[PDB]
């Protein structure tokens, strides 16, 4: 799961919707591609809480970091520069007004619906 | 074990516009074995039996390009060799026209596979339809595909498959041999795939 | 609601404009005084509480009142569009021009 | 005369060698110019004699009005002073009045056909039930030369003719999405308000990205009805409908084979053979259903196909394609009443006829 | 307004119009449901609980079970009527031959007097066909589908003329027990179907019923559908702004709602249009999934057709249109004086069917490889109820008891519905004591 191409937020099974919240993933944010099996400990289900979704959704309280232990042999496209370019700004989003992860999800959806509206053509 | 393969790939109005001139050269390239005979020999001729044409006709669909344009085509390839010209109209040219209406449908409306130009429709005197792998008889076979520049080697183990009464993997040695890649990237069953895949490589 | 709110030189009236398009819009300065402050002519534009309205005309022939549910009678429908909303809630932004950063009378 | 010496030298031309080529030569000009000389009206009525026999009174027989010759007897006894009666014969033809009628009654002695002026003796008949059909027992089933072409040699009038096929052994050589379905009927729609009427083949309705769902928009350009609204209504004829196609074949029909006999008729007969039963006229000839019970089947897939517009969607290739128009305008609600008028149509077929197939007495 | 404004300003309701029987008064009265009702849908043949498996049959098998029936019946009449042997039907030989086989049309449609054609059976002729006539005999009575012997003189083979018709057979009807049955009176009335005036959807005529039901307090009443016709000019056009089951939802939640009161049985009778139920036949019971609990002990549904018990007594439940259908066809030479239906009735009762018709009408759906062994006489019946389009009447007929009902509502006027009496004595007589005690046809 690619859910933010641009800002990279990534989960697996296809069903467990996660975001790298704090940590300065700045490796892992240029290099994912559907292919990578990776290992995972104590971070949380949110379920039961609707608002946005219901799915499995990841949380990441920074205990059981990334555990890198394989590739995905798969080369890059073509498209994703219009698509991708710029999510710098989300790296201090978080940090920018404390920000809530279901909020945080809804603002991102937000940003979606925003860019497909007005960028880049304006 | 009949006519029909495992589902129909190179079946009507598939990927393919080329103009009539190209098509003699694509041959010298791209015809699997049984075609580029025929084609060879109704360039010599330029007439053909009853039931013939209705394999060479319908496989030209494989490419698709337009009746009109088909029309013409067979046109030159007709009165060249001296066919009426006022006979065309309401003979040939009429079901060459009509292999693309209403009734045809899996008999006419369809491309022919592998298995219907093996199974059935035995092949006659001095004619070109029909599987030469089968139908061609074992060493004038021989020499006829050794003059398409072939090693005996791959000939004499070829014709061994050929005697296995197996051919389909023989046409596909042949075509590797013969565009020299090490594999045949498939298992073919339609002449048309064939076509599909030699474009694909170009 | 949110796009830019441009004028044109051909319709002469309010549209808010986006990629997608535009929309008769109508601002409402409050207290019936309203804009006549043209700066905000091609800015970034934003409202929460608003009206969307909706004209429907039709050219109906009905003959009577039993036949009120049977179609035979009813041949153009003009269908007309356009927001109405108040300027004293707007929310308001212009554009900083994404770029590669006497003589008058 | 004309019918049946036509078909004799059709069957003697196969009576030498010459080459198929030359068959399909010789038994093709022939045809054309056969077709013609009377399509430009060039032959006179002495080459068309209809002589037929007679059993009982005119007025005996159940069809008081359903035969193509009994009207003439009907005629003859009920408007001269000249008897006719049993082990006679009728030497008319069949003859178009411009009048729109049946070709059941425009039956005609010839003198009064030399004698007036709007006695067209309609050379359109002659053809599809004539000439035609005579050569169709015979010249048919060689090589290439099929059915309509014949039709296409002689007049162009296909798509009538076009239900006739021959269409029960096309076996001697799985099978596409459509062409299982396109010989079938179509679903023709009412429109709620408009007044105009519509069709629905397949969900999408037509060209690539721009394709919309059917229940969308009224099909007449100017109004502006959205038929989904009126799911439920839609619901009452789907239903409405399918309670006739049943209704056929229970009812079924039976109908005769050799291309000759041509009787319609549902008191089964009790002999049988290796294809089943036999007509009683035509002694040497089998019976067919009519409405084919893979019809009903067929049918009834075509209509839970384009209800269930979650499959066609799966399957569609372009991502950007997909994700846009699902963006676009499939809520759950489109979706839903989709779901619900799709699931009336399954469960009304999978109800109980044909696509169980009982494994505890295939293996017994 | 409009709807029923004709109908609700009808001169004539209550009035009695025909009846028969002994002597009964006006202000008929049962016990509601108190106690012994007997109740039962019997069978040696099932009756009918689940739904068919088919949309689709196989030919021969047709033909298969048109012997079988044949044959059958053939041999129980040759039992009772004590006569040799028949003939291979082509074997022509000028002495008294006698026949089995039936009667069919030989052309598309009708009939006539001069064309009558016979067919055998598979077994003991072969299985073939020949022409007939009857001119020089005297009294007969065919339709297709029946099944008779018959004496002629068979000269050319193909050919023959008839001599004599032997007369068909009923069957002893149930010869019940006696320390059951020996009750005492018992009141039931029924009604067919439709259920408005075609132009409305307000079933006023059902809430004139559902009054005259509480007013009397019955053992137990049985309504024949169609509580929804096709035919009926509000729904063919596509009208109605609602699904269907709803509708037939609702027009039977207000019956067993407002019954409910008065504390008396229902049974159900469905028919060939209540769209919403598949249009096969015979039929299984309706569909039904929500019941008030305590009436799971009161209300039961039947198929189509069905053979009911009340007291040991018996009932044949039609929804068909039959008596019309057999008036399309018949053909009798009788010409002096000559009850149609007396005679169509005695036609009905001996061929073991509910439709010995055959071909079907050209709508008259049928399907035989359960027809046969679903909807068979299980035994000669006592009581007959068959709707029609034709006038009401009753009739004791040879132990039988039949009565044309009539509709409810002819077109857009008032019309009929039918009540009825229950008893049984308690010794001998001439055997056949009718349990039918007396019968009411009350105009609406
Ligand atoms: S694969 Fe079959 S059709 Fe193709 S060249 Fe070989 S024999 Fe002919
Ligand atoms: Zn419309
Ligand atoms: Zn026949």
């Amino acid at each position: 799961g690619v859910l933010n191409e641009p800002a990279g937020l990534y989960e697996l099974d296809g069903q467990l919707g996660l975001c790298l919240a704090y940590q300065q993933f700045r490796g892992l944010r240029r290099v994912m591609r559907p292919g990578v099996c990776l290992q995972l400990q104590d971070v949380h289900l949110l379920q039961s809480v609707g608002g946005g979704t219901r799915r499995p959704v990841l949380a990441p309280c920074l205990r059981g970091a990334v555990l890198l232990q394989s590739f995905s042999r798969q080369k890059p496209g073509a498209h994703s520069s219009r698509q991708a370019y710029g999510a710098s700004l989300y790296e201090q989003l978080v940090w920018e007004r404390q920000l809530g992860l279901p909020l945080y999800l809804w603002a991102t959806k937000a940003l979606e619906e925003l860019a497909c509206k007005l960028c880049p053509h304006v | 074990s009949h006519s029909y393969t495992g589902q129909d790939y190179s079946t009507q109005g598939n990927v393919g516009k080329i103009s009539l001139d190209q098509i003699d050269l694509l041959s010298t390239k791209s015809f699997p074995p049984c075609m580029r005979q025929l084609h060879k020999a109704l360039r010599e001729n330029h007439h053909l039996r009853h039931g013939g044409r209705m394999q060479y006709g319908l496989f030209l669909k494989g490419i698709g390009l337009t009746l009109e344009q088909a029309l013409q085509f067979w046109k030159q390839e007709f009165i060249k060799g001296k066919m009426d010209p006022d006979k065309f109209d309401k003979g040939y040219s009429y079901n060459i026209r009509h292999s693309f209406g209403k009734e045809g449908k899996r008999t006419d409306y369809t491309p022919f596979s592998c298995l219907k130009i093996i199974l059935s429709n035995p092949p006659s005197q001095g004619d070109y339809h029909g599987c030469p792998f089968r139908h061609s008889d074992p060493e004038l076979l021989k020499q006829k595909l050794q003059s398409y520049k072939i090693s005996p080697g791959g000939i004499s183990q070829i014709l061994d498959l050929v005697k296995g009464t197996h051919y389909q993997v023989a046409c596909q040695k042949y075509f590797e041999m013969i565009h020299n890649v090490d594999d045949c990237g498939f298992s073919l069953n339609h002449p048309n795939q064939f076509f599909c895949e030699s474009q694909r490589i170009l | 609601l949110l796009g830019v709110l441009v004028a044109s030189s051909h319709k002469g009236c309010l549209q808010l404009r986006d990629q997608s398009g535009s929309l008769p819009c109508l601002l409402l300065a409050k207290h019936s005084q309203p804009l006549s402050d043209p700066r905000l002519i091609g800015c970034l534009v934003r409202a929460e509480r608003f009206q969307l309205i909706v004209e429907r005309d039709v050219r109906s022939s009905f003959p009577s009142w039993k036949e009120l549910s049977m179609p035979g009678f009813i041949q153009k429908q003009q269908a007309r569009v356009y927001v109405q909303f108040f300027l004293a809630d707007a929310l308001i932004l212009p554009v900083p021009r994404p770029c590669l950063h006497h003589l008058g009378q | 005369d004309l019918a049946k010496d036509t078909g004799n030298f059709v069957i003697g031309q196969i009576l030498s060698d010459q080459s198929r080529d030359t068959i399909v030569e010789n038994i093709q000009k022939r045809l054309i110019e056969i077709g013609e000389n009377v399509l430009n009206g060039s032959v006179p009525v002495s080459q068309f004699e209809i002589n037929k026999a007679l059993t009982k009174d005119p007025q005996d027989y159940p069809d008081k009005k359903s035969l193509p010759h009994v009207h003439v007897a009907l005629w003859i006894n009920s408007q001269g002073g000249r008897k006719v009666k049993a082990g006679d014969t009728v030497s008319y033809v069949i003859c178009q009045d411009g009048s729109n009628l049946t070709a059941s009654q425009r039956a005609y002695a010839p003198e009064q056909l030399q004698k007036q002026d709007n006695l067209t003796i309609d050379t359109q008949y002659y053809l599809a039930q004539q000439i035609h059909p005579v050569v169709a027992r015979i010249c048919e089933p060689i090589d290439g030369i099929d059915a309509v072409l014949i039709a296409t040699w002689l007049g162009l009038d296909p798509t009538q003719f076009r239900v006739h096929h021959y269409h029960k052994d096309e076996e001697n050589d799985q099978l596409t999405d459509e062409e299982k379905y396109r010989d079938c009927e179509r679903f023709k729609c009412p429109c709620p308000t408009c007044g105009t009427e519509n069709i629905y083949d397949n969900v999408f309705d037509g060209s690539g990205t721009d394709m919309e769902p059917s229940l969308y928009r009224c099909s007449n350009i100017d109004c502006k009805a959205s038929p989904l609204t009126f799911t439920v209504q839609l619901s009452n004829k789907l239903i409405m409908d399918i309670r006739r196609f049943i209704k056929k074949y229970y009812d079924g029909w039976l109908i005769c084979e050799e291309p000759t006999c041509r009787n319609r008729t549902r008191h089964l007969p009790l002999q049988f053979s290796r294809t089943g039963p036999l007509c009683p006229a035509c002694m040497k000839a089998t019976l067919q259903p009519e409405y084919s019970d893979k019809s009903l089947y067929t049918q009834l897939c075509f209509y839970r196909y384009i209800f269930d517009a979650e499959c066609a969607l799966e399957k569609l290739t372009t991502d950007h394609e997909k994700d846009k128009l699902k963006k676009q305008f499939f809520t759950p609600k489109v979706l839903q009443d989709y779901r619900k008028l799709k699931n009336t149509a399954e469960q009304f077929l999978s109800r109980s006829g044909y696509s169980e197939v009982n494994l505890s007495k295939l293996f017994a | 307004a409009t709807p029923s404004q004709k109908y609700n300003s009808r001169s004539n309701r209550g009035e009695v119009v025909t009846s028969f029987g002994l002597a009964q008064g006006v202000s008929w009265s049962g016990r509601g449901g108190a106690g012994n009702i007997s109740l039962k849908v019997l069978g040696c043949p099932e009756a009918l609980t689940g739904s068919y498996k088919s949309m689709f049959q196989k030919l021969p098998d047709i033909r298969e079970v048109l012997t079988c029936k044949i044959e059958e019946l053939g041999s129980e009449l040759k039992e009772h009527y004590k006569i040799e042997a028949f003939t291979p039907l082509l074997a022509p030989a000028q002495e008294p031959v006698t026949l089995l086989g039936q009667i069919g049309c030989d052309s598309n449609g009708k009939l006539n007097n001069k064309s009558v054609i016979l067919e055998g059976d598979r077994e003991h002729s072969s299985g073939a066909q020949i022409p007939v006539d009857l001119s020089e005999l005297k009294e007969y009575s065919l339709f297709p589908g029946q099944v008779v012997i018959m004496e002629g003189i068979n000269t050319t083979g193909r050919k023959l003329v008839a001599t004599k018709l032997y007369e068909g057979v009923p069957l002893p009807f149930y010869q019940p027990t006696e320390e059951d049955a020996d009750f005492e009176q018992s009141m039931v009335l029924v009604a067919c179907g439709p259920y408005t005036t075609s132009d409305s959807i307000t079933y006023d005529p059902l809430l004139d019923l559902i009054a005259v039901i509480n007013h009397d307090r019955p053992d137990v009443c049985i309504l024949f559908g169609p509580f929804l016709d096709a035919k009926h000019e509000q729904v063919e056009n596509c009208l109605l702004t609602s699904p269907f089951e709803d509708i037939f939802k609702q027009c039977l939640r207000t019956i067993i709602e407002g019954t409910r009161s008065s504390g008396s049985h229902l049974v159900f009778v469905p028919s060939l249009r209540d769209v919403h139920h598949e249009p096969v036949y015979p039929q299984p019971p309706f569909s039904y999934s929500d019941l008030s609990r305590e009436d799971k002990k009161q209300v039961q549904f039947v198929s189509e057709p069905c053979s009911l018990s009340i007291n040991g007594v018996i009932f044949g439940l039609t929804s068909t249109d039959l008596l019309f259908h057999l008036g399309a066809e018949e053909i009798s030479s009788s010409s002096g004086t000559s009850d149609r239906f007396s005679r169509i009735l005695k036609h009905i009762l001996t061929q073991r069917s509910y439709y010995p018709l055959y071909p079907p009408q050209e709508d008259m759906a049928i399907d035989y490889e359960s027809f046969y062994v679903y909807a068979q006489l299980p035994v000669t019946p006592d009581v007959l109820i068959i709707p029609s389009e034709l006038r009401y009447f009753v009739k004791d007929v040879l132990g039988c008891v039949c009565v044309n009902p009539g509709r409810l509502t002819k077109g857009q006027v008032g019309g009929t519905f039918a009540r009825l009496y229950l008893r049984r004595p308690a010794a001998d007589g001439a055997e056949r004591q009718s349990p039918c005690i007396a019968v009411q046809v009350v105009r609406i």
